[PDB]
RNA sequence: GUAGAAACUGCGAACGGCUCAUUAAAACAGUUAUAGUCUACUUGACAUUUAUAAGGAUAACUACGGAAAAGCUGUAGCUAAUACUUGCAUUAUCCUUUUGGAUAAGUAUUUGUUAGAAGGAAUUAUAACAAAGAAGUAACACGUAAAGUGUGUAUCAAUCGAGUUUCUGACCUAUCAGCUUUUGAUGUUAGGGUAUUGGCCUAACAUGGCUAUGACGGGUAACGGGGAAUUAGAGUUCGAUUCCGGAGAGGGAGCCUGAGAAAUAGCUACCACAUCUAAGGAAGGCAGCAGGCGCGUAAAUUACCCAAUUCUAAAGAAGAGAGGUAGUGACAAGAAAUA
């Protein structure tokens, strides 16, 4: 009824409460990853298509994707299971939980809009909202701005003045600690030859 | 007054920068010495130029009086004092003053304040 | 579950350790390490309960965060450290050198060495093993591998070993002639010649200890410690030497003072 | 640079504390074995078949939400890591004889054929040959001598332990004399399974195994021991209860993670109780510390603190009803007024 619709590709995402239940009667027996023509919940939606993602239940319990029920089932959840948060390592619990099928009985229902309509939604596909935070990998970096392995890009990022830290870098604490390494295996080397070098010497 | 100090398995402890000893107040037919009176007689003692670099505890005054038997710790100095000594301690010496006193109660608002139930 | 116990009750702690009835509930479990935990003591307990230096266990701590004590020339930092049966303590903000070794009445004592002295420690192999190309490693009971020993080295023999470089200087073997300690027995801390040597076949195997008085103890072979030959031990020893006294005369140069 | 809410990650939560229901060769104790095994932290050794440094995907967060309610959570968008995943020299050996050429390249584990520092005894360590072959050998973070450390990693060893295991040891009862054996009872063979041995299990086979020296049963107001009371010496009675070992978390059973749990302030189900509910659904386990009801002849404060003892951690600095301190306390014990 709160129908949750997001344009993943502007970032942004707008609600509809409706109550009318024609205007919702062609998302019926439509699974979670389900295409609609979203054109009969109002006359500015027709032409978009929309996949319906998930919602809640009547009583607030979600919906997955396994289950190809029309109600509410109970079933246990694992630690890699997306609809359950553990409590501690490996914790197993059992929960209800409201099938993929969509009724007359969702709360809410999310969806995602795929195809671009005829009309335009204020504040749906007008305006868009950037990344928030930009990446924090030097090679993320590196393909966002395309200058191969010229120079440090420690002074190429976004800031708020107050900018992040960069990983993966080129520092040059991080080539002596190679170094030092590839010595210490050396030196490893040279002990462990005169060392039984000597254990030959004392043999006879 | 008069009385008379006396200093008994002494040893000095470089590691936490102390001079360890035990005391033994010869004070007859006289009431038990207030503690700074003993602080400065050891710093004459022992020729320091401040008394807060001391610290006294255990004093326990015997049976029949007349006695006083403690245990005394003679620092480098004051950040030593700080370093190496005990919150409260220092509050007896007086060389801070009390914290919070809360108590259990952090406790209990630590157990209500279960993550992420309260967002802040 | 039933996992490892991880608590020592006070009066569960050895004997040796010497800790009050009533001072507190628990004892310091010592971590696992170059030594077993009965033969052995925390450094904990050696610089609170021995040395005195520390009065709490939080003064402990103290004394380790600075990388001041080391075991073996090399710097321990937990607080419940197996320092172990034989072994040299350096603390160097005093510059003072111990030894842990045991007293006639069978006790952790640190001996007085000079620095000198402080770099030859001994080691008892327990095992010889050798691992693949024909290499032989002898475990020691510092829960230490050297690898190529020589081979002249046996199963219950001793060997010198250097802190610095950790290399062997010379070994000592267990004739009738070579002077052990016995380490937990009856007659631990004593020091004695060897007299005999019995090896009984799938049993332990005993060996009778003459005392430089000529008072003969008998323990089994896996408790003693060659320090040294017959001319004299290779390390110090404390000041009762590992000379066991009577109880009856004790008491009479007790009373002489 | 200093810090740093939240969150991901790591470690711990398998310790501790409580209780004594079960339990009668069981548990426990002394004494063995593990040449029949597993083993985190810690300690010592020490490795093999784009590189001026590789990949996506996610929490926290942002926006829209649902549910009466819960340590409930959907969708969309991004980002890290010692989370998850890929991946970059060299050494040894033969000979003329410091030196020149020549030859070879898998850690555990499994299979087949052989040779063979120690143990008491080896189908041992180890070595050779012929096959497989895990997992690794740093794409990680801070700084000590007037180069170090942390984190992580294969194997061996040590250590903290554990599982099985040898011999011997227990109260009353014969108005319990024959038990066990289709339903594994005793053993052999082969296998499966386990960390490992084993009727532990499976298939075939044999008819065994225990017993008046008390089997098999029954009772115990029976956890065992260290110990306690009473003792001239013998004895008799007690031991829920400081420590050690065992068992249990209302009764059973099952299971995940993990080095370690058949864990219970972990999960799943049934039985018995029992809480909230808007009636749709959620949530529980005081034989932990206090405290309450009940039961009774019979037993304390809903106190203070981590200062000591000690444990856990990313280990000084935080926690800990472990533990300590005080309150109640004529359980016991000691000294000692009323001249």
């Amino acid at each position: 009824m709160k129908l949750n619709i997001s344009n993943p590709l502007n970032n942004v995402q707008k609600s509809i409460e409706i109550d009318d239940e024609k205007k919702l009667l062609p998302f019926m027996e439509k699974r979670i990853g389900n295409a609609v023509p979203g054109d009969s919940i109002g006359e500015e939606f027709t032409g978009y298509v929309f996949r319906i993602t998930g919602g809640n239940d009547k009583q607030g319990f979600p919906m997955i994707q396994g289950v190809l029920t029309n109600n509410r089932v109970r079933l246990l959840f694992k630690k890699g299971m997306k609809c359950y948060r553990p409590r501690k390592k490996g914790e197993r619990k059992r929960k209800s939980v409201r099938g993929c099928i969509v009724g007359q009985d969702l709360s809410a229902l999310n969806l995602t809009l795929v195809k671009k309509g005829v009309n335009e939604i204020p504040g749906l596909t007008d305006k868009a909202v950037g990344k928030k935070l930009g990446p924090k990998r030097a090679s993320k970096i590196r393909k966002l701005f395309n200058l191969d392995k010229s120079d440090d890009v420690r002074k190429y990022v976004i800031g708020r003045f107050i900018k992040p830290k960069i990983q993966r870098l080129v520092t040059e604490k991080r080539l002596l600690r190679k170094r030092n390494l590839l010595q210490a295996k050396e030196k490893r080397r040279l002990e462990k030859k005169q060392q039984l070098k000597e254990y030959k010497q004392l043999l006879n | 007054d008069q009385f008379t100090i006396r200093v008994k398995k002494y040893m000095s402890n470089p590691l936490l920068r102390r001079k360890q000893f035990a005391l033994e107040i010869l004070h007859p037919n006289k009431g038990s010495v207030a503690k700074k009176e003993v602080k400065e007689r050891l710093a004459k003692m022992y020729k320091l130029n401040n008394v807060n670099t001391i610290v006294l505890f255990g004093f326990k005054t015997l049976f029949g009086g007349g006695r006083t038997k403690g245990f005394g710790l003679i620092y480098k100095n004051v950040d030593a004092v700080k370093k190496f000594e005990k919150k409260y301690r220092l509050v007896r010496e007086g060389l801070i003053d009390k914290e919070t006193k809360a108590g259990r109660r952090a406790s209990k608002e630590l157990k209500n304040r279960r993550k992420k139930v309260r967002g802040t | 579950g039933k996992g490892i116990k991880k608590h020592l009750k006070r009066v569960n702690a050895p004997s040796h350790w010497m800790l009050n009835k009533m001072g507190g509930q628990y004892a310091p479990k010592t971590s696992s390490g170059p030594h077993k935990l009965l033969e052995s003591i925390p450094l904990v307990i050696l610089l609170r309960n021995r040395l005195k230096y520390a009065l709490t266990f939080d003064e402990v701590k103290m004394i380790l965060i600075q990388k001041i004590v080391k075991v073996d020339n090399k710097v321990r930092t937990d607080c419940t450290f197996p320092v172990g049966l034989m072994d040299v303590i350096h603390i160097t903000k005093s510059n003072e050198y111990f030894r842990l070794l045991y007293d006639i009445k069978g006790r952790f004592v640190p001996h007085r060495i000079t620095n000198e002295e402080s770099k030859y420690k001994l080691c008892k192999v327990k095992k010889i093993l050798l691992r693949k190309g024909r290499l032989s490693i002898a475990v020691t009971h510092d829960g230490r591998s050297i690898p190529y020993i020589h081979p002249d080295v046996k199963v219950n023999d001793t060997v010198r070993l250097d802190l610095e470089t950790g290399k062997v200087l010379e070994h000592l073997k267990f004739q009738v002639g070579s002077l052990v300690m016995v380490t937990a027995g009856h007659s631990v801390g004593r020091v004695g010649v060897i007299s005999s040597i019995d090896k009984n076949m799938g049993t332990y195997d005993i060996i009778h200890v003459k005392d430089s008085r000529n008072k003969v103890f008998a323990t089994r072979l896996s408790n003693v410690f060659v320090i040294g030959d017959n001319t004299k031990p290779y390390i110090s020893l404390p000041r009762e030497k590992g000379i066991k006294l009577d109880i009856i005369e004790e008491r009479r140069n007790r009373l002489k003072a």
